[PDB]
């Protein structure tokens, strides 16, 4: 409980001033998205993973070059969905550590605020919310050995 | 009395000092809400004696968690005890045992 | 903090989402001011240290003046060690009698709260400001998805489980098999009568 | 043995009889194990538990209430609970956790006073920690002081 | 004292249709709520009074298990469609009907033969659907009078089609308790009771004709402000003649009328100096009163 | 010590640092006041 | 009574928005002399703010249009 | 580490009762000073010139003073 | 006809103790049985008046935590046996009773003064024990009627006198049951037999008609509504 608690009071100190000042930066630069396959099993699909988020760049056809998913899109079920359909298995998208933005980082590379059904609004403390999030279930892990 | 029991009870009633126990067995010449008198057997008496033992009883006395110490007797007038036997009940007890 | 007190929780089966039980003792002391302007208000006291005495004896109409006080006020619940955000929700108070907090079944899972030995604070938010935040931010009816996830955070367990189960289950041969209903009322109105399993 | 004793007092082998509902007077569907226990009241009472404050006394530095019961005080609003607040993003609320209940001396009068003329506004003010904060370290042979 | 028990003072009722009532009844003794509802819920479910269709006759139809060319939908539907059907008898115990039609459309209880006894609460309750042009249904329907619910399964000539009876009224009743306090107890109960009807009757007469049937089943062992300072007129303080006057000019008699008077409001009065408002101002801190005092409706209809 | 020697100026623009002197963090309900103050600065 | 906020915060599209207007039109019908513009069902200021707002009777430009009215009134009753 | 406790004096209760009371700016200063001059029995020390002359101001008289005076002198304890 | 009932009246009343009884309702239509056995257990265990001790007065005692000499019992456990105290008033509200007692043997119920308008139905109820020769007790017991169970925390007197919870209560527990009975020509009526058991301080028959006039008027609100 006592390592819990100081891993997780660091973790709130390290990202307390974070909070969401802009709507968005107009940045291009993003994090490339993949299932997560060790070995012979996959343990987390791509859905999961670009659902709520901000596609950095034109998702295209597998075979051809039309547009399939538009820049500046943000991925909900439906638009999971579609890509699934076409078996597209990478996605560029936005993220905050390649965020332009100045003292703080903008709605579109934050992405769903996963509370609510929108998205993230301006003057959320998201560096908190991070924190908690992280150190929260840091009682169900093994200390020792 | 617990009435599902292990058998241990009446060894921690009794190796506790919570209780009354006959130092020497005789017949019980006084019963009381407080104190106990026991008019003790002429083979256990010693020489140049009136042998009697009085046992003083707590009663609602304050513990040190802000509770009751009482202790009850559980003896009649005129009958027999001996040496061992349990004269009175204190706090959680029940005849001897043990009762919380 | 000041406006502040804490004590063991219950289980209140009967409440709603967004209300709480408070016992009154409690009430009465945390609302205090409220009630010194609520009696000066309608005539009751003409000074202070009159409405200071009428609550001191505890007089019948007091009562009436904290039931009218507490009637749209949130409360804030919390449990420690507070994890997440979710340690701390907004609830409309119920006056009860005893000394124990009555908590809604289905917001213990965030709270990580058991009924056996949990003791629970409570505090009073003060100005309108407040007030508004607690019912449109910290109120447990807006808490229904986890942030950290977006899971649900109100998922049924236990008693509820169980029961549910046990009424949508099928029986090979069970009392009243192989009838037409008209509808579900006729077959509440069969499962009353004892004419149906 | 267990079954046999209780053949011997002409009771049920499996220790399950059935109940009936004391509000309806209709029976439990299911047998219910029904038997005796030894029960214990522990030194946990809800009349040591509850405890409420609206005012009370404060300390002489710091000018914020007492802890415990034994004197009128107050619950302790922690680290986590002012993380829990600044998630939501209820300010209002943690600036008068901070100010107008624990140590700003004239912003509890002026609280109070509109809390019983019916005006739910506060005046924040600056508490009086930082102040005793700011003596100390002056003391220390630092210049440390609020500009503009 | 000890033979005297609460009565209820409140009894809302609550109108959701003409069939679908809601009655709120408080204050009740501990304990008392699940009584009178368990045994009204219990009497209007099994002990009611009733008429309902019984049997079914179709000439085309022999067995349960048929089919009937031309008719949409099927015998049990049919079946289903029959014991909807609430009637009202008042001549006898026991009648017969008879429905014959021909042609496209919906065959519905407006169809059903008129009689002075019968009548049809819901002439436009559908029985069935007619497709074909070339089709006719002919059926005889058998109405009796009972009690509560009896299924056909317990009464198990050629093509008597069974039917479950309901002959009670009531399709739906739920009740629930709640807590309520006076200013002194408080633990007491609250009853709500929301039932649904067929139609026949209104809740509100089966709720009473369920009373009165319990009642009459026990007849074999049944035995026969503000303060009152503020209520003072003006006069009782010793005011000055001056300021006597113009507190009658501005219309004040009563102490909280004064009392609700700002220190800028008398200022501006005429002929009312500052002298008069110290002297009023004074008179007032004399008994504990001031002038900046609200209330919230000051006339107490006196 | 290090800010002592340095001479460093603080201008209160985190969350623990409004905390700290009583005042409406910069997120939540209080961003507006903020905002207001920048503007007005 | 008052459960959810949902319809007011669609109303006024942020959840911290619809809280200082809330508070500004409770703080204008408790301390000041205005009326609700909806019926008063023993409800307190905020509830019947949330309720106006709900309606769409009451947002922030509402607001500051009734303020400047208010002003300009006031200044040309003065003289 | 030691910090001791706020003790409520009698000019404590006298000021706490006095904040709560509907008076004006002008009448809440004279009820300070008045207050001010309380000595423990509760008896005023100083004749009401000097609290006229405490006052500061020239356009108050010794009615008014008196009126404040006659309406702290109703507060808890009486007299 | 369907619309007319037929109604139960009270057949037989067996005296098995003086402390249990049975009581027979017959005939029952279908379903009426379980309806009026409910109610009439609940309305018996909840709503039975009856007459209880609220105030002892002893002369050598000051409060309930202490001891008298040469009485064996102490004071709370002496209250706590006049609790069980079962008393049947004929004559008024309120009664206060005297009991004298001395030398070495058993203090009972028997002991007490007798009183023309009080009854004692119990007359083996140990109170106490005098274990000396030279020991005499007297104490004075007030009774009242009431209803239900009354805390004396919840309801200045002298030093001296001595609360105690009353528990008006007489009956101790209530069960019922329903039979086929065998009317003249018809085989779908039932017989309601209910089991009662109390402290010997009631009729069952008065008891029985109590709660019928409690119901009745209980349930007359729904009549007119
Ligand atoms: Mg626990
Ligand atoms: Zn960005």
């Amino acid at each position: 409980t006592a390592n819990s608690g100081y891993l997780t009071r660091r973790l709130v100190d390290v990202a307390q001033d974070l909070v969401v000042t802009e709507d968005d930066c107009g940045t291009h630069e993003g994090i490339m998205m993949t299932p997560v396959i060790e070995g012979g099993d996959v343990k987390e699909p791509l859905r999961d993973r670009v659902l709520g988020r901000v596609t950095a760049e034109d998702v295209l056809k597998p075979g051809t070059a039309d547009i399939l998913v538009p820049r500046n899109t943000l991925l909900h079920e439906q638009w999971c969905d579609l890509l699934e359909e076409n078996s597209v298995d990478a996605v560029k998208v936005r993220s905050v550590v390649s965020c332009d933005t100045d003292f703080g980082v903008c709605a579109h590379c934050y992405g769903r605020d996963l509370a609510r059904g929108h998205i993230i609004n301006k003057g959320e403390a998201i560096g908190v919310i991070a924190a908690q999030s992280i150190g929260e279930p840091g009682t169900q892990l093994t200390m020792r050995t | 009395k617990p009435l599902v029991g292990t058998g241990m009870e009446r060894a921690v009633a009794v190796d506790s000092g919570v209780t009354a126990v006959a130092k020497r067995g005789g017949v019980v010449q006084y019963v009381d809400a407080s104190r106990i008198v026991i008019k003790v057997n002429e083979d256990e008496m010693y020489p140049g004696e009136a042998g009697i033992d009085i046992y003083n009883l707590t009663k609602y006395t304050r513990s040190n968690q802000n509770t009751c110490i009482n202790q009850m007797p559980c003896v009649s007038l005129g009958e027999p005890v001996e040496r061992g036997d349990v004269l009175a009940d204190g706090p959680s007890t029940d005849l001897g045992e043990l009762a919380l | 903090v000041d406006y502040s007190g804490r004590s063991v929780i219950t289980v209140g089966p009967y409440l709603r989402l967004h209300q709480c039980g408070l016992p009154k003792k409690m009430a009465l002391e945390l609302f205090k001011p409220f009630i010194y302007g609520k009696l000066e208000l309608r005539g009751l006291a003409t000074t202070i240290k009159a409405a200071k005495k009428m609550v001191e004896r505890e007089e019948a109409v007091v009562w009436d003046i904290l039931d009218e006080v507490i009637r749209e006020h949130p409360v804030l619940l919390n449990r420690a060690p507070t994890l997440h955000r979710l340690g701390i929700q907004a609830f409309e108070p119920v006056l009860i009698e005893g000394k124990a907090i009555q908590l809604h079944p289905l917001v213990c899972a965030a709270y990580n709260a058991d009924f056996d030995g949990d003791q629970m604070a409570v505090h009073v938010p003060l100005t309108l400001e407040a007030q508004l935040e607690a019912r449109a931010l910290m109120m447990s009816t807006n808490n229904i998805l986890s942030p950290a996830n977006g899971e649900p955070i109100i998922v049924p367990s236990q008693d509820v489980v169980l029961g549910l189960y046990y009424m949508t289950r099928d029986c090979v041969n069970a009392k009243g098999e192989g009838m037409v209903l008209t509808g579900p009322k006729e077959a509440e109105r069969l499962y009353r009568s004892g004419l149906a399993s | 043995e267990i079954k046999e004793l209780l053949k011997l007092g002409d009771l049920p082998t499996s220790g399950q009889i059935r109940l009936y509902d004391g509000r309806t007077g209709e029976q439990f569907e299911r047998p219910v194990t029904v038997g005796y226990m030894y029960m214990l009241k522990l030194n946990h009472l809800v009349d040591d538990k509850m405890h409420a404050r609206s005012t009370g006394s404060y300390s002489l530095v710091t000018q914020q209430p007492l802890g415990g019961k034994a004197q009128f005080g107050g619950q302790r609003f922690g680290e986590m609970e002012v993380w829990a607040l600044e998630a939501y993003g209820a300010a209002y609320t943690l600036q008068e956790m901070l100010t107008v209940k624990s140590d700003d001396v004239n912003g509890r009068t002026k609280m109070y006073k509109n809390i019983v003329d019916g005006n739910h506004q506060m005046e924040p003010g600056m508490p009086e920690s930082f102040n005793v904060l700011l003596k100390e370290i002056r003391s220390l042979g630092i210049n440390i002081e609020l500009e503009d | 004292s000890v033979t005297e028990f609460l009565k209820p003072r409140l009894v809302d009722i609550e109108q959701v249709s003409s069939t679908h009532a809601k009655v709120t009844l408080e204050p009740l003794e501990r304990g008392f709520g699940h009584t009178l509802g368990n045994a009204l819920r219990r009497i209007l479910l099994s002990s009611m009074p009733g008429c309902a269709v019984t049997e079914v006759e179709i000439d085309g139809v022999l067995h349960e298990y048929s089919t009937k060319e031309g008719v949409q939908e099927d015998i049990l539907e049919i079946l289903l469609n029959l014991k909807g059907l609430a009637v009202r008898v008042q001549g006898k115990d026991e009648v017969i009907l008879t429905l014959n039609k021909s042609g496209i459309g919906p065959v519905t209880a407006a169809d059903i033969t008129h009689d002075g006894d019968v009548e049809i609460v819901k002439p436009q309750h559908v029985i069935c659907h007619l497709t074909d042009e070339n089709a006719s249904i002919s059926m005889r329907i058998k109405v009796q009078r009972g009690r509560g619910y009896v299924p056909a399964s317990t009464r198990i000539p050629i093509g008597r089609l069974l039917v479950d009876a309901c002959y009670s009224p009531v399709e739906r009743i739920a009740y629930n308790v709640e807590a309520a306090r006076v200013e002194q107890r408080t633990d007491l109960d609250k009853l709500v009771i929301e039932m649904e009807t067929n139609g026949t009757i209104d809740p509100e007469e089966a709720i009473r004709r369920a009373a009165t049937i319990l009642a009459e089943q026990l007849e074999a062992f049944v035995d026969l402000e503000f303060d009152p300072i503020l209520l003072r007129p003006v006069d009782d303080l010793e005011l000055t003649v001056r300021s006597a006057n113009c507190l009658k000019a501005e219309a004040i008699h009563y102490i909280g009328d004064l009392v609700q008077r700002t220190e800028v409001e008398l200022l501006k009065t005429p002929n009312l100096g500052k002298k008069s408002l110290t002297e009023i101002k004074d008179v007032l801190a004399s008994r504990g009163l001031s002038l900046g005092m609200r209330l919230e409706n000051w006339p107490p209809a006196s | 010590t290090e800010a002592a020697v340095a001479g460093k100026r603080d201008e209160l623009r985190g969350l623990k640092e409004n905390v700290i002197v009583g005042r409406l963090i910069p997120a939540g309900t209080g961003y507006a006041y903020h905002q207001d103050r920048m503007r007005r600065r | 009574a008052r459960v959810t906020v949902q319809d007011a915060v669609e109303k006024i599209g942020n959840r911290f928005d619809l809280v200082l207007v809330a508070a500004r039109r409770a703080r204008q019908m408790q301390v000041g002399g205005k009326d609700p513009l909806v019926p008063e069902e023993n409800d307190k200021t905020t509830v019947i703010a949330l309720r106006e707002i709900e309606e769409g009777l009451i947002n922030n430009q509402i607001l500051d249009v009734r303020e400047r009215q208010e002003q300009q009134e006031q200044e040309a009753a003065e003289l | 580490v030691y910090q001791g406790e706020t003790t409520q004096t009698l000019q404590d209760y006298l000021m706490w009762q006095v904040e709560l009371t509907p008076f004006s700016d002008t009448d809440r200063a004279i009820a300070t000073s008045i207050v001010d001059a309380v000595d423990e029995t509760g008896y005023l020390t100083v004749p009401l010139e000097d609290i006229l002359e405490s006052i500061g101001d020239e356009e108050i008289d010794i009615d008014e003073v008196e009126a404040v005076l006659k309406r702290i002198q109703r507060f808890d304890p009486v007299g």
